[PDB]
């Protein structure tokens, strides 16, 4: 009746059912690197790597690749339907990206499901390859800062769950940033894939600050630090063919750890830069499946192996396999339209600002709600600037969102670099802003600018030290108990840990499941588009237990909106009440029924007196209606209680109208 | 109350398959109902604890004829027994002995028994064996 | 049930309807009232066939054979339909 | 005139002895002899992966004295790379698109193109900020034709086992559709 | 009224207008590939090839990209309008 | 229910779950219904012949059955998922 | 052309984007508030509604100074980009 919220509410398509790979029954499963790390743990599955002549694949598609492509909306159940087939088809895979990123807020927050179930529920279905996961080294998965002993036991519980790979990432390359997060990796006895954030370009001797030393002096400490494996995250897609071939060969003579490439095909060259990565040995890459893939998304995988099969270094990738994967997402993608407005296309300029894949959409859409739609090549020049003006900086979340606010906030205000220098005192600079130069998301490379951090810190006094180790302790005794009170029950120790996370999502995640059920269950057309009139859907609740429902009709609205739809649910009709909250011939007394109440005579309603649910007595008032301006008051028939009303104040009536019913 | 049966899948529709079903649940016992695609909206398929498609792709009387799927099915639920009511696999040696390879009680006679009552000529030999009167 | 949708597949089977006396007679008295009580709207019975054959007076009796349906020909005849109710529902349903 | 020849099949298999690079070679020869100035290599299904292109045009290149012109389609996602094997075997000319019109089962990005040379021993002439400015033209046009814009629009690497060149494969996905196959375009793509 | 032979029958959205380069008034063409072969013939521009030591680009962005991907259905109007900013500022194309 | 002939009087899309409702493969137009209600038909049999961009489809029968009811007139406008037809077994 | 109050009401109209008094919806969503009325008077920046889209909250401001003249939506309105929701004359 009412659509679903955010977007442009429309008939529900007809859908292609999606093509299913056919398992037959009793086949089973290879194992992979997830026996390999249960068996020998971490450096087991690290000597396993160094003796692989192929190059790995890491496939992004259940987390990365619909993060870039589809807001990170992929729902539970369309990843679900698949995992088997993974598990029986796929399975060479080093890893699964599964979860972290956006997806644990965006389950609870736009999805209405439980990312925990869908970790773990993946977690069963595919038992032979190890699971991925991205963490920002400081916050996790979280909004803000929190204390210590909350990352490590998100971490604690992510790892237990079924979570893997860790690769763990600073905003700004900050190493004293991750230090928690890849120690409770290394105490929870799981895989430490710390990254560095690829930025700038190495093969430019102009731009002395993010040069190849950096990235090898880098490198080094983090093996220092106690990394299994090297990441090497290029968010934005920067990282060119020939500059790959250098960099990995030269970190490959630095450090005795694998490396593990991650790139953004936004530039279209994602492919040829793997293919030099793989020249110069690196051990493991990042894909995704051709559907999911390209443009702000991971490079395909069927497509490199193809463009690998005939040159020195091969990958492990069953092409005919991954090709009936992807059957599926080219059919499952079609549903998520409403969320598929990346461009998808190249799009080079990202060598100039430097905006992460995800931001790019994202920052457009700010813009244009903004009123700024007509100037996004200016603020895409602002981003470039304000990058300048904090000294050139790694940007990616939540860094990148720092630069984001600004850039807005000066084409809005018409502000230029100098401006804000010779202004900015007198300039109420926006929150992020503050909260960066005071130090809350960590210590950028080659320190702050002093002039503009001067500015905009008003006085304010900067930490230099991680902001979370100077945080109260959460008491997990006390938050359990706060909120088992607001639950009604007592929560999992997941339940706390994502409340404490994310407070106000998780509090609106579980209204919503009250008020709707497990929502997650349902088919991700009816969840975004509910049913047409005379459809048929099945509803799976469970293994062996299913909901047929089938939508007869949709009843006319009352006065407050509410109307009656009309449907079977097996075999069973059923009639439910929605308010139809944007209404763009009147009913009639039935005389043989008593309960109607009716206008009397040709006129107006002035004013109706009681409620739906209210209880009257034979003789009280329920409404005062006009006839050429002497009014009447219509008395209850009986003693009872008032049900539906038909008419509003000011409403035109005629003599016979139903105006009220009063049940007895 | 029972012993080995816990749930019981009715491979069958229908009458039959609803009346088997209620007795199961009298006898506090499980039960799945299988359905063909063209047999969705049977209303046997609503008288189980749970329910599963069967036959996929095959002509709607193959569909509950499917030895192969019915196992599956059986296994994948975790059922003890199977009841073929009448018609269908009820009288089907090779079902009945499929059953017995997996360990899945067949509510029936032995296999035996629907070979030698199956064929009307050894039925008839095992009347006068048994020395009851036959048509000539 | 109220609903179903009844495909050409698989048997057409309905309902089994049984009832039980002291003595047939009591049965049968009651086979009959139910066999008429019943009522099913959108797809034809076989009902008119079964009071042919539970009314008949050699079903009574008792004394039937296998040849009794097939040499009695008279439960071959039905009476006519009153459809009164729907005869007045497309009147009402074509001034509407 | 730039005569061409149209590739096919696959040159790193030698099970696949009908379209070899003899035969390539020796059509080569033929054409020059027949009096084109420039070769065209038209790969109209995007089948030329890069270490054939790289060897296919290093020996047409040791073959004849024209100047090679090659065009491709980048539906399997490696254009580029075949392209920047191409580039490196020394092909005189190829054919890109405007980033916003490329991909696909069109061309590979001019622009793509250009960054993925820059630091290289071989490099395009092309102005990289004025192709970005001419592709936000196309950026906003190109949603004048949504109802259009109907090719799938990811890489589709089964073109290396059905052959269909570009076009084609979204145009008889449409008969089929048309013609109740919808459901088994699967079966067609196989026959 | 009617709708367009082909298509879903729409309301027509609101088009963002499209961004077209600014070419100052008596900025000349550069002289390219036309020039050449114009003055010295076929044989002129393959000689003027072979001398390139970057590799060439020929634009199929009016022509294959869009039968590709469009249906070849991108009108001449739209075509017009870009092709003086081609002149301008691409006219280093082979063709 | 009972059927009325309205004499003077939103399209509806098949229910994909059922295979006796016949839809519009593509967009375009009705040139012909070549069936009545009630009408026997084979699989492969005519039922309606359809326009898309003027060029011309037959929609055959699914199987064997028996025409039931008739969505669309000579002249009307359809889109693909359009019920057309149903055709019972 | 006369202007009546029609006092019993029972497709949502595009911005003209060649006229610059159309202010239109810039995304998806619904309209939480309506901060002015017919015949107000405003200066460029000035509030006229706030929008929602997803929830997050956006103030759609006066494009120059002017007069306010028809309103297009009420409170609780859903609404596409492009709709037309108010028109402020100079
Ligand atoms: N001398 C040669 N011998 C045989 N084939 C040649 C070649 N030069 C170029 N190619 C072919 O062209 C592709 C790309 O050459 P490019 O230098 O553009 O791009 C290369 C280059 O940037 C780098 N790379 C690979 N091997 C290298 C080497 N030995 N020295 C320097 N760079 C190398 O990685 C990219 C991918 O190399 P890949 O072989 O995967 O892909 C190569 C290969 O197929
Ligand atoms: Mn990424
Ligand atoms: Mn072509």
């Amino acid at each position: 009746v009412n659509g679903f919220p955010g977007i442009k509410h429309r008939d529900k398509p007809v859908y292609a059912e999606p093509r299913l790979p056919k398992i037959p029954y009793g086949s089973q499963i290879s194992p992979g690197t997830k026996q390999i790390l249960d068996a020998k743990g971490p450096e087991g599955v690290v000597d396993w790597v160094k003796k692989q002549e192929e190059v790995l694949l890491t496939d992004t598609t259940l987390r990365d690749a619909h993060q870039s492509l589809l807001a990170t909306r992929v729902r539970s159940k369309d990843i679900f339907q698949i995992a088997d087939a993974m598990a029986h088809l796929l399975p060479n895979m080093f890893s699964f990206e599964m979860w972290g990123g956006a997806t644990f807020d965006v389950a609870y927050r736009f999805l209405n499901e439980d990312p925990w179930v869908r970790l773990e529920t993946l977690r069963k279905q595919i038992p032979n390859v190890m699971f991925q996961m991205l963490l920002r080294g400081a916050n996790a998965v979280g909004y803000k800062n929190y204390p210590d002993n909350v990352i490590r036991e998100f971490v604690k519980q992510s790892a237990q769950s079924g979570v893997d790979v860790f690769r763990v990432f600073d905003s700004l390359n900050w190493i004293k940033g991750m230090e928690v997060s890849i120690d409770a990796v290394r105490e929870a006895g799981k895989i430490v894939e710390a990254a560095i954030c690829y930025t700038g370009d190495i093969d430019d001797d102009t731009r002395t600050k993010y040069t190849i030393d950096y990235y090898k002096d880098m490198a080094k400490e983090l093996v220092a630090q106690g990394t299994h494996i090297l990441g090497i995250k290029d968010m934005a897609g920067l990282l060119k063919p020939q500059a790959a071939y250098r960099l990995i060969g030269e970190l490959k003579d630095t450090v005795d750890v694998p490396i593990h490439l991650h790139t953004h095909d936004t530039s279209g060259n994602g492919i040829y830069t793997y293919a030099a990565a793989v020249s110069a040995g690196v051990d493991i890459v990042d894909v995704a499946s051709s559907a999911m893939s390209g443009a702000t998304s991971q490079p395909s995988m069927t497509g490199l192996y193809y463009g690998l099969v005939n040159g020195n270094r091969q990958t492990n990738l069953d092409a005919q396999n991954s090709q009936i994967i992807n059957h599926y997402w080219e059919d499952v993608r079609h549903y998520y339209k409403d969320f598929d407005n990346a461009l998808n296309s190249p799009q080079t300029e990202v060598y100039i600002h430097e905006m992460p894949g995800g931001q790019y959409t994202n920052l457009q859409q700010q813009a244009i709600a903004v009123g700024l739609g007509d100037r996004w090549d200016e603020v895409k020049e602002m981003y470039t600037v304000v990058n300048q003006m904090f000294g050139d900086i790694v940007k990616v979340t939540p860094s990148s969102k720092v630069v984001g606010d600004l850039a807005l906030f000066m084409v809005q205000n018409e502000l230029s670099e100098e401006d804000v220098y010779e202004k900015g005192d007198t300039i109420d600079f926006p929150d992020s802003v503050i909260e960066f130069f005071m130090g809350e998301i960590g210590q950028p490379y080659g320190g702050f600018p002093e002039k503009l951090q001067k500015l905009v810190l008003k006085g304010r006094t900067p930490l230099t030290d991680r902001p979370g180790a100077l945080m109260e302790p959460v008491n997990f005794v006390e938050v359990k108990a706060e909120l088992k009170e607001k639950m009604g029950y007592e929560p999992t120790e997941k339940d706390v840990i994502s409340y404490i996370l994310y407070p106000k999502v998780f509090l609106d995640y579980q209204e919503m499941i009250n008020k709707y059920g497990d929502v997650t269950v349902l088919d991700t057309p009816t969840f975004y588009k509910g049913m047409r009139l005379g459809e048929t859907i099945e509803v799976e609740l469970e293994k062996g237990k299913i909901l047929l429902i089938k939508l007869n009709s949709i009843g006319e609205p009352i006065a407050d909106g509410t109307r009656v739809i009309y449907f079977e649910l097996n075999g069973q009709p059923r009639e439910i009440n929605i308010q139809d909250m944007n209404v763009q011939a009147r009913r009639k007394i039935d005389t043989t029924n008593p309960e109607h109440v009716g206008a009397t005579m040709t006129g107006s309603v002035i004013q109706v007196v009681v409620k739906k649910g209210d209880s009257v007595k034979k003789g009280d008032p329920l409404l005062i209606t006009e006839a050429m301006k002497m009014e009447t008051t219509i008395q209850a028939p009986f003693d009872g209680e008032v049900s539906s009303i038909y008419v509003s104040d000011g409403d035109t009536i005629e003599s016979g109208d139903l105006l009220i019913e009063v049940n007895r | 109350m029972m012993n080995r049966i816990k749930k019981v899948l009715v491979a069958n529709r229908g009458e039959i398959a609803i009346r088997v079903m209620r007795a199961c649940t009298e006898l506090k016992i499980k039960t799945v109902a299988i359905y063909s695609q063209e047999d969705t909206g049977s209303f046997h398929r609503y008288k189980s604890d749970e329910a599963y498609l069967v036959g996929a792709g095959k002509k709607p009387i193959d569909a509950y004829l499917d030895i192969e799927n019915i196992i599956e099915i059986a296994k994948e639920s975790g059922a003890d027994a199977i009841h073929p009511g009448y018609g269908f696999l009820s009288e089907n040696i090779e079902f009945a002995r499929r059953c017995e390879q997996e360990g899945i009680i067949f509510v029936g006679p032995k296999s035996k028994h629907l070979d030698m009552f199956g064929d009307k000529i050894k039925a008839k030999e095992q009347a006068l064996l048994a020395d009851i009167p036959v048509i000539p | 049930f109220q609903g179903t949708v009844v495909t050409p597949f698989y048997d057409s089977l309905l309902v089994k309807l049984c009832t039980w006396g002291m003595t047939f007679e009591q049965a049968t008295r009651k086979m009959r009232r139910n066999l008429i009580e019943f009522r099913i709207r959108g797809v034809k019975t076989n009902i008119p066939f079964l009071l042919n054959v539970v009314r008949h007076p050699d079903f009574a009796s008792g004394n039937y054979n296998t040849s009794f349906i097939d040499t009695t020909p008279e439960l071959f005849k039905f009476p006519h339909i009153r459809d009164r109710g729907t005869k007045t529902l497309r009147y009402i349903g074509n001034v509407t």
